[PDB]
């Protein structure tokens, strides 16, 4: 029912055969293109290898808006949705760094309460004698 | 590694491990002009301005008027003709997208039901190991009492 | 950033999991040094 | 897939845990096993 790169709903949906995922035909045709394989799975994939498979939107009643108002906004929301979300790539990564050292700086205190604890374990074991 | 969740931990101790977990991080320290245009919109927030001169004009201006007026009445026309083909079907055509969208919904809220069954079925996996080994380390410390006091009483 | 979000879930959960390790051997070596304080006073 | 992954690395931790428990209670029977020895050696200089 969506695409699997857009996020689209497609109007002409085709699948490939090595992997069974719908696709819309302009996109997965610009990929193999770009570089003949699969996109999701990496497994090589032509134009010959895909397989083709009505969708109605109602278009406004205030239907000059699709030339002004309706396009400015698609280009203003495509627009600030990438920028927030190379905010989000950006930050994710950051935050990568803050768990890996703070897992690592963990890792230290368990091999050095290792040592610490069977050590004590230990004592009390040779104290009876 | 190994820290049994379901089988033991006040927020005192999330607390007190967290300082020397903060004590050890205190030791250690491809498109064209598209992206250029897209990326500086967005940074200085602001939108290109489109053509805000269809609505307003004036009669009796000139010949830029002319051009405006005459401009007016096609996409008036245009407007026109597009209402009818929109009224002629009317609801229908909304509605029958209406139903597109209801199967389009459901459909996700399968796939929160398959992901909500596998998720609390690796938990409940978990669970019994908890409680298997939970048993174990408790039948080893009762035995790492008896010698502890044991060896003493012999002495 | 899916991809990421994968390593960044899996990180944060194991770091609260691997701390819950020290809270644990924490109060065990505790234990281990007032026992032995009070055999060896005796 | 957190809880996919949890299980996969507590599951192996377990048997670590437990085998360390069970080398560390091999070793606390030897000192039960000699000290009853010696006691047992009282009666025979008896």
């Amino acid at each position: 029912m969506l695409c699997a790169i857009s996020g689209k709903v497609p109007r002409r949906p085709v699948l490939s055969p090595k992997s069974r995922t719908i696709f819309e035909k302009s996109l997965l045709e610009q990929y193999v293109k770009d570089t003949g394989n699969d996109p999701i799975t990496n497994e090589p994939l032509s134009i010959e290898e895909i397989v083709e498979i009505s969708a109605q939107q109602a278009s406004l009643t205030e239907s000059i808006p699709n030339l002004l108002t309706s396009l400015q906004n698609e280009w203003d929301a495509i627009m600030l949705e990438n920028f927030k979300l190379r905010s989000t790539l950006d930050s994710l990564t950051k935050k990568l760094s803050t768990v890996m050292y703070e897992r690592d700086a963990a890792k230290l205190v368990a091999a050095q309460l290792l040592m610490e604890k069977n050590e004590d374990s230990k004592d009390l074991p040779k104290s009876s004698q | 590694m190994d820290g049994l969740s379901f089988v033991d931990i006040p927020d005192g101790y999330k607390n007190e491990i967290d300082q020397l977990v903060k004590k050890e991080f205190a030791n250690i320290k491809a498109d064209n002009s598209v992206s250029t245009l897209t990326n500086a919109l967005y940074t200085e927030y602001l939108k290109q301005r489109n053509n805000k001169k269809r609505r307003t004009p004036d009669f009796n201006d000139d010949d830029d008027t002319l051009f405006l007026e005459e401009y007016r009445r096609k996409y008036p026309r245009i407007d026109t003709s597009r209402y009818i083909p929109n009224e002629s079907s009317e609801v229908s055509l909304l509605g029958i997208v209406d139903s597109y969208l209801k199967h389009q919904e459901i459909v996700l809220d399968t796939l929160l039901p398959q992901t909500v069954s596998n998720q609390w079925r690796i938990n409940n996996d978990y669970i019994r190991q908890t409680c298997t080994i939970v048993e174990e380390m408790n039948i080893q410390q009762r035995k790492q009492i008896n010698d502890l006091e044991i060896y003493r009483k012999r002495l | 950033l899916d991809s990421l979000t994968k390593k960044l879930s899996t990180v944060m959960y194991e770091r609260d999991a691997a701390k819950l390790v020290a809270a644990q051997l924490l109060m065990e070596k505790n234990e281990d040094s007032k026992d032995l304080p009070k055999s060896s006073q005796q | 897939s957190t809880l996919c992954h949890h299980s996969l690395p507590a599951l192996i931790e377990g048997q670590r845990k437990y085998y360390a428990d069970y080398y560390a209670y091999r070793q606390e029977i030897r000192s039960l096993e000699g000290r009853r020895k010696r006691l047992q050696a009282m009666l025979n200089s008896s």
